[PDB]
């Protein structure tokens, strides 16, 4: 038979009150990855995969090998919009940034004229570590969290190797 | 690859089992002839068998505020809809500190990372 | 019932006061198909003469049934119990991640039936268990478990002691009523029930299994999946199945990675 995908999609995507899977550059490390973009509500989501050795699915009256579980999780375009400037230091990319509330979000890391800032980004990235420290306390992921919470944002940015000085010493 | 909420809004219920084994080829199968009539209930989940091996199961819920879909293929439309699935383990029910139960904790954390 | 199934006769009153002797034997240790049956027969030391007659050493299916009813008739003094084990429970036991062979599954089954008798207040003073080859290690495990009684294990037991000869009969008789019951249902549901002897050494049995392999699921319940003949056919005839035993950290701890695939 034809390959069946097992997705976990946010509850809202269902209602109309339009959906495109666009291959975009991996901001941390990699030439690319899958990203699902909401065109009606105008939002971004990343696609992660659960792959574990020796699993398969019984989907209705069929078997699907692998046992993959795909997730569409809300993405902060700030991580994805970082690579357009990141290379300066001082394919589907187009539709990706062009959305409402873009310029107001852009004034966090960078700034007609747009200019990248290393100072604001370090302040923003540090706030995220604490923001994800709150979640790690609520979700209870098994102080010591300082090193762990910093690490989670590293899988979303290559400037975390430049933020290894931001590890222990904040910046 | 793109697809409207039409397939999503009108997707019919689907029954999913996550086996602790990989059936190397994708194909239709008589789950309702072999599998289903082997399934039994008890105080700690369900019991069933595959290729003569004892499996122990449990119903696992799709994360809160999330929806489960089966999608077949550009353009990609949804064939089934689920809100929970059966997670099978070999001889002993998969533990709470298992890879699967950890992945389901991802959307909850993903909301915090990507919060504006 | 669940995996196994125990059938039993009410304990004749004599057996609660009079010293008794017990016989343990089985049917169905060897086929690929159908269940393995265990039977205990017990009777008072005094009434052993009555059983010395219903004792062979061979006895056809008809003569077995006859002798089974003759013993069932005299339920005023002969007590029995059966534990019929499913090909599925046999499959699942032997195919666990924890190794658990036929001999262990077999003998643990013997322990339970002898235990049942004790729990029923049968005044058991002496047990005789039939075996296949070297009785020693079996006597050791069995005697050690039952330290209040004499436990005798001999390979020719079905020929030395009438109580084992009787247990051999109920077990064989129960093994045949169970395969006839499956065949009856098979035929009702217009399915093929012409397997042959049931043993893996039979060309007709081998043939039957070969004609009965669902590529995904393998065989129907009836087949002892844990048999090498069974396994060997599934390797050639069904889809290959791989079991559990045949920061960059967070996502690795959950099994998560990005999708380049799509």
């Amino acid at each position: 038979a034809a390959r069946q995908l097992v997705f976990l999609l946010p509850e809202h995507l269902k209602d109309a009150s339009s959906l495109l899977f666009v291959k975009l550059a991996n901001p941390h490390s990699g030439e690319g990855a899958t990203y699902l973009i909401d065109m009606c509500l105008q939002q971004l989501f990343e696609i992660k995969v659960f792959k574990e050795k020796h699993h398969s699915w019984f989907i209705n009256q069929s078997v699907q090998s692998g046992g993959l579980l795909h997730f569409a999780t809300p993405m902060d375009p700030l991580f994805l919009l970082l690579h357009y400037l990141l290379k300066a230091g001082k394919p589907d990319c187009t539709l990706l940034l062009r959305f409402p509330e873009l310029e107001k979000s852009l004034r966090h890391v960078t700034e007609k004229y747009y200019k990248y800032s290393s100072e604001k980004t370090l302040k923003w990235l540090e706030k995220k570590v604490n923001q994800t420290v709150v979640a790690l306390k609520a979700n209870n992921v098994n102080e010591d969290y300082v090193r762990y919470a910093h690490g989670l944002i590293s899988d979303y940015i290559p400037k975390e190797l430049s933020d290894d000085l931001s590890k222990f010493l904040k910046l | 690859i793109h697809l409207r909420p039409g397939s999503l809004r009108g997707a019919a219920p689907a029954k999913l089992h996550l086996l602790p084994c990989d059936v190397l080829v994708s194909r239709p199968a008589p789950v309702d002839r072999f599998f289903t009539p082997a399934v039994r209930h008890d105080a700690d989940g369900l019991q069933a068998s595959f290729r003569g091996r004892g499996l122990r199961g449990e119903e696992v819920a799709v994360p809160p505020g999330f929806a489960g879909f089966v999608m077949v293929t550009r353009l990609i439309g949804a064939t089934g809809s689920f809100s929970h699935f059966t997670l099978w383990g070999l001889e002993t029910v998969p533990g709470p500190d298992a890879k699967v139960h950890r992945a389901l904790g991802w959307p909850s954390l993903a909301a915090a990372i990507h919060a504006q | 019932n669940t995996g196994r199934c125990r059938l039993s006769s009410p304990v004749p009153a004599v057996c609660l006061k009079e010293p008794c002797v017990l016989g343990v034997d089985e049917a169905g240790r060897g086929p690929v198909l159908g269940p393995m049956v265990y039977a205990i027969c017990y009777c008072p030391l005094s009434r052993l003469a009555d059983l010395e007659a219903l004792k062979v050493a061979t006895l056809t299916e008809n003569e077995r049934e006859r002798l089974f009813a003759k013993m069932e008739e005299d339920g005023d003094f002969v007590g029995w119990a059966l534990d019929v084990l499913s090909p599925n429970l046999i499959s699942t036991s032997m195919l666990g991640r924890v190794k658990y062979n036929l001999n262990s599954l077999s003998h643990d089954t013997a322990a339970g039936l002898i235990q049942y008798a004790l729990d029923q207040n049968v005044n058991v003073t002496q047990v005789f268990v039939d075996t296949v080859g070297m009785p020693e290690t079996y006597q050791a495990r069995l005697q050690q478990h039952f330290p209040g009684i004499e436990v005798t294990v001999k390979a020719k037991a079905d020929s030395l002691f009438p109580v084992v000869s009787a247990a051999s009969i109920f077990a064989k008789v129960a093994r045949d009523k169970a395969v006839k019951n499956w065949q009856f249902v098979e035929n009702l549901q217009d399915l093929d029930s012409d397997y042959g002897s049931g043993y893996p050494n039979d060309p007709k049995t081998k043939a039957w299994l070969r004609k009965h392999v669902d590529p995904v699921f393998g065989f129907p319940q009836f087949v002892r999946f844990s048999w090498s003949t069974a396994q060997a056919i599934l390797e050639k005839e069904a889809e290959d199945v791989i079991w559990e035993d045949s920061p960059h950290r967070y996502f690795q701890e959950r099994g998560l990675e990005a999708a380049s695939s799509l």
